[PDB]
């Protein structure tokens, strides 16, 4: 006997105030009972479970499931109730590595750690809550009562306790072999290195020797799995990676469900396939969530899908991360609030790709959206590579400096350089800081009756120009915008505009270049056409003539 | 040497806040710092039975060259009991803001000499994350009073009063205030002697420390007696255009929400007709009289303005351009307790967010000196831009609360 170190036990509690499960054992056929008795006898010899006396008051149902195309039965203990009352744990696999942050490896081995999983003991004070009962033959004897001594399959805490136990065992081996990497996933350890294959597997046997300390055995006949690996949706290769094949179905009619898989596949493919777009295909699902409803695909959505089919026509591969080189991120505008990007270190060899979609709002502009895309790529890059990439952006240095120095909010984007690949982001209008000399001055106002919805909008100017337009199905806020629209329509290339609408100011001072409101969009297109516009605000009902005059004209 | 029992507020569990992503250099800085702390017994590895978490990152204090561990205990502080068992609450020294020099000391390392209640330690769990999740996060919990936790200065106050008792009796004119990891030491002496009156303190707690603090050497010096305010000022002109008078009336109308007798009809009556914005308008004497009376009103304090310690302080900030920022602290709208202005945004000529980040810390520092607590900020910035970058320029050991303003206020014009 070679002594083996015990595996440190994790103390487990139930949720505060909760007691263990007390669920009644379903009746079973005599055939299933004999099956479970033989299965549980083997596990008792293996030490996985132990018979208990009648004093234990807890119970969890056990089932026998007939396997497909076999004469053998499997055992299933249903820990759904116990899981509801087991304390929360620290789960470690919430974050999973992205292949673009991995490093190139010459050799990668896979070792099965499934028998090692059962050397992890369950907290002795907690085992009583895992009790289950095999029903007896003809219900004429007391049922056989067992409790688990090891982490039960399907129990809430088994994944977290298992990997945290393996990590503790593997830590000194990894720390004293910094020329290999070890990563655990499910029942498998992955060991990679850049060593010549000779030394690489001495290290593998050194890992099996280290695992023997705790009596953990790995299969001698080496694993059947080898590069490439099919892992969490990717294809991992020695020096490149890709998502698993993306196949878009052919359909003459698409349902609500049919589009959510298509967008799902497109979202997954967008991390390496450049330029994937999902706007017109996601729009077809807004509001409605009727799994069966068929949706006519707009010719916009048909074009977007056809554009995606052309991009997905072949495998596209990305490379792994080289910490000795810079990260470069490059963004393009796609239209309709869509942005696509590539992240690379050497030209034409992307590490990964991605996309960003405009947030939902009443108004927006391209500079705000590009800024948000930069922040998303920045955070993703901190996640994946632990650094911010240098950016190449479709915006001139002069446009950005004009934007951030005049914008009312604080804003910043990290180190970047202009790349001249249209469509470029630009500023479409710039309001003046001081009133314009020689330009006609427009005093605008509008009002509406909150019951009849009837309103008026118009202006009066210093040259005697006047207009009042009667309106139907409108509001006070809409008439205040229409009045500004009229003054822009009827003025020359330079104009001063005086309004009392705090609502209109707040919109225009946000500097949008596109809006959900077709009236704001019309104002924007008038602003683009002007050379100089000074927009001044005065308070309402305060004796300010021009304002007061048109106030009476529109509120009559 | 004895642990004081600490528990959370009734019906509340420990914090479960996600660690945000960290750069490589902060991760490695935290590994070095936490490895030594584990050797010195300050922290200990924890297993998966601990589900709680509090975010951690690393900073560099103002002109320091080595990283400092900073834990965002804002959620744990909200969930921790409030300490009134020994003291009903230290009455905030109103005389601290009147001293001509106030030095801020990082006495946070002193809290590591006091053990933490063993039943409460699970709630201080934090995670050093890994890049790309290529290894499990390094999980720790605290065995001693942690820096940044509101219960650390409350428990250690037992000790702290006894450490500086020789100093307080030797120097009865020096005002000493403790907020979190900070010690605010105020005096009216001469500048040269002020340092002299700082190191002496410093040498004390290093003498109690050897019976070395990695940041006790430094002093952040202020002068709250020369803290300037911002009353409401109206222009003084010889030629008023229509635009000037419209801006003036708009400003006086906003001030009328704050002041009682503001009046604008004589000034508004000059704006009779439909005149060009750049046309010069002579003032009637009724208008100048009205302007003169409004000017006198704006030189008096605001009526009914009092600080209530039971209510939150609120700080608004406006970007004014050219590196200038205005701010107002209040508890109810139009009842400003302090207003100010900063053109002193250091090393950030090309960075709006660094400027805003230094202004936030500047306003918080003033708020601690005056009222002994931090305000909730209304920041003129998008949530996504601020949360991406503020930790890069943070140099204080506390962290306030903040919300975000997405609609441009008209009020920027009135403090411009
Ligand atoms: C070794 C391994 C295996 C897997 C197994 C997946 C499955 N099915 C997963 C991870 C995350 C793995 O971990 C890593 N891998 C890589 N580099 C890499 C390079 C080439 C190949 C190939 N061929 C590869 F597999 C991985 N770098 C790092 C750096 C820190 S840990 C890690
Ligand atoms: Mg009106």
């Amino acid at each position: 006997m070679v002594p083996i170190s015990p595996i440190e036990t994790v103390p487990v509690k139930l949720k505060p105030g909760m007691d263990g499960p007390k669920v009644k054992q379903w009746p079973l056929t005599e055939e299933k009972i004999k099956a479970l008795v033989e299965i549980c006898t083997e596990m008792e010899k293996e030490g996985k479970i132990s018979k208990i006396g009648p004093e234990n008051p807890y119970n969890t149902p056990v089932f026998a499931i007939k396997k497909k195309d076999s004469t053998k039965w499997r055992k299933l203990v249903d820990f759904r109730e116990l899981n509801k009352r087991t304390q929360d744990f620290w789960e470690v696999q919430l974050g999973i590595p992205h292949p673009a942050g991995l490093k190139k490896k010459k050799s990668v081995t896979v070792l099965d750690v499934g028998d090692a999983y059962f050397s992890v003991p369950l907290d002795e004070d907690f085992r009583k809550y895992t009790a289950f009962t095999i029903p007896s033959i003809n219900n004429e004897t007391p049922g056989i009562r067992y409790q688990y001594n090891v982490l039960p399959q399907g129990w809430k805490g088994s994944p977290a306790i298992f990997q945290s136990s393996m990590t503790k065992i593997l830590e000194p081996f990894a720390a004293q072999n910094p020329d290999i990497v070890i990563y655990q996933y499910m029942d498998d350890l992955y060991v990679g290195s850049d060593l010549e294959i000779g030394q690489h597997r001495t290290k593998i046997e050194e890992l099996r020797q280290h695992l023997l300390r705790w009596g953990l055995t790995t299969p001698d006949k080496k694993h059947q799995k080898e590069p490439p690996f099919l892992w969490m949706g990717y294809e991992l290769h020695p020096d490149k990676w890709t998502v698993q094949p993306i196949v878009l179905p052919e359909k003459d009619s698409w349902t609500v469900n049919d589009i959510q898989k298509l967008v799902g596949k497109l979202n997954w493919a967008s991390q390496i396939y450049p330029g994937i777009k999902v706007r017109q295909l996601s729009k077809l699902l807004r509001g409605t969530k009727a799994l069966t409803e068929v949706i006519p695909l707009t010719e916009e959505a048909e074009l977007e899908l056809a554009e995606n089919r052309e991009i997905l026509k072949e495998p596209v591969h990305g490379v792994y991360y080289d910490p000795s080189k810079d990260l470069i991120a490059e963004i393009q505008k796609q239209g309709q609030g869509q942005w696509t990007y590539q992240i690379y270190q050497e030209p034409f060899k992307n590490l990964k790709t991605g996309k960003y979609a405009r947030m939902r709002g009443a108004h927006t502009n391209d500079v705000k959206q590009l800024t948000e895309a930069v922040q998303k790529i920045t955070t993703e890059s901190i996640v994946i590579w632990g650094k911010t990439p240098k950016f190449k952006l479709p915006i001139q240095k002069e446009t950005w400096e004009t934007w951030w120095t005049e914008y009312w909010q604080a804003t910043w984007i990290p180190e970047w350089e202009f790349v001249n690949t249209p469509p470029l982001v630009k500023l479409w209008y710039q309001l003046e800081k001081e009133p314009i000399v020689g330009a006609e001055t427009f005093y605008v106002d509008g009002a509406a009756n909150r019951e009849t919805k009837l309103g008026k909008a118009g202006y009066v100017t210093n040259k005697g120009r006047q207009k009042v337009v009667p309106l139907t199905n409108t509001t006070n806020q809409k008439t205040e915008l229409q009045a500004i629209y009229l003054a822009l329509q009827d003025s020359g290339l330079e104009v001063n505009i005086v309004t009392d609408s705090q609502y209109a100011l707040g919109i225009i001072q946000a500097q949008p270049d596109k809006s959900e409101s077709e009236l704001v969009n019309q104002i924007i297109e008038q602003l683009i056409k002007k050379e100089k516009v000074y927009l001044a605000w005065v308070p309402a009902h305060k004796g300010i003539g021009g304002n007061e005059q048109v106030d009476k004209l529109v509120s009559a | 040497i004895e642990t004081v029992p600490v528990k959370l507020k009734p019906g509340m569990d420990g914090p479960k806040v996600k660690q945000w992503p960290l750069t490589e250099e902060k991760i490695k800085a935290l590994v070095e710092i936490c490895t030594e702390m584990e050797k010195e017994g300050k922290i200990s590895k924890i297993g998966p039975e601990n589900p709680y978490n509090t975010p951690v990152f690393a900073i560099k204090k103002k002109d320091s060259t080595k990283w400092r561990k900073l834990v965002d205990f804002r959620e744990l502080n909200k969930r921790t009991q409030d300490f009134w068992e020994v003291q009903l609450g230290i009455p905030h020294p109103a005389g601290l803001k009147k001293k001509k020099s106030v030095t801020v000391l990082d006495v946070g390392d002193a809290y590591f000499s006091v053990p933490l209640d063993e039943d409460f330690r699970k709630y201080t769990a934090f995670t050093i994350p890994s890049i790309n999740n290529e290894t499990p996060g390094i999980r720790y919990q605290y065995n001693v009073l942690p820096q940044g936790w509101k219960g650390s200065p409350a428990i250690f106050q037992s000790s702290m009063t006894k450490i500086l008792e020789p100093f307080k009796k030797q120097n009865p004119d020096i005002v000493i205030y403790q907020y979190m990891d900070d010690l605010y030491v105020g005096s009216d002496l001469e500048i040269g002697q002020h340092r002299t009156k700082i190191e002496e303190l410093r040498q004390h707690l290093l003498r109690w420390g050897l019976t070395e603090p990695p940041f006790l050497w430094m002093g952040y010096e202020l002068h709250p007696d020369k803290w300037t305010v911002q009353p409401i000022v109206l222009p003084e002109k010889d030629s008023w255009t229509v635009n000037d008078i419209q801006k003036l009336v708009g400003k006086l109308n906003w001030a009328s929400q704050i002041y009682p007798g503001i009046k604008v009809r004589q000034l508004s009556k000059l704006l009779r007709g439909t005149k060009a914005l750049t046309e010069v308008i002579p003032l009637t004497e009724e208008a100048e009289l009205e302007l003169a009376e409004n000017r006198e009103i704006l030189k008096e304090p605001v009526h009914g303005v009092y600080y209530d310690p039971s209510k939150d302080l609120i700080a608004e900030i406006q970007k004014q351009g050219q590196g200038q920022w205005t701010y107002q602290i209040y508890q109810e709208p139009f009842k400003n307790l302090k207003t100010g202005k900063y053109a002193r945004m250091r090393g950030a000529h090309t960075n709006d967010v660094k400027q805003l980040t230094e202004a936030v810390q500047k306003i918080t520092t003033e708020s601690i000196v005056i009222w002994g607590k931090t305000p909730k900020f209304k920041l003129p910035i998008q949530k996504e831009t601020w949360e991406t970058w503020w930790t890069e320029y943070w140099q204080a050991t506390w962290i306030p609360e903040w919300e975000f303003v997405n609609t441009p206020p008209l009020v920027k014009l009135w403090y411009q």
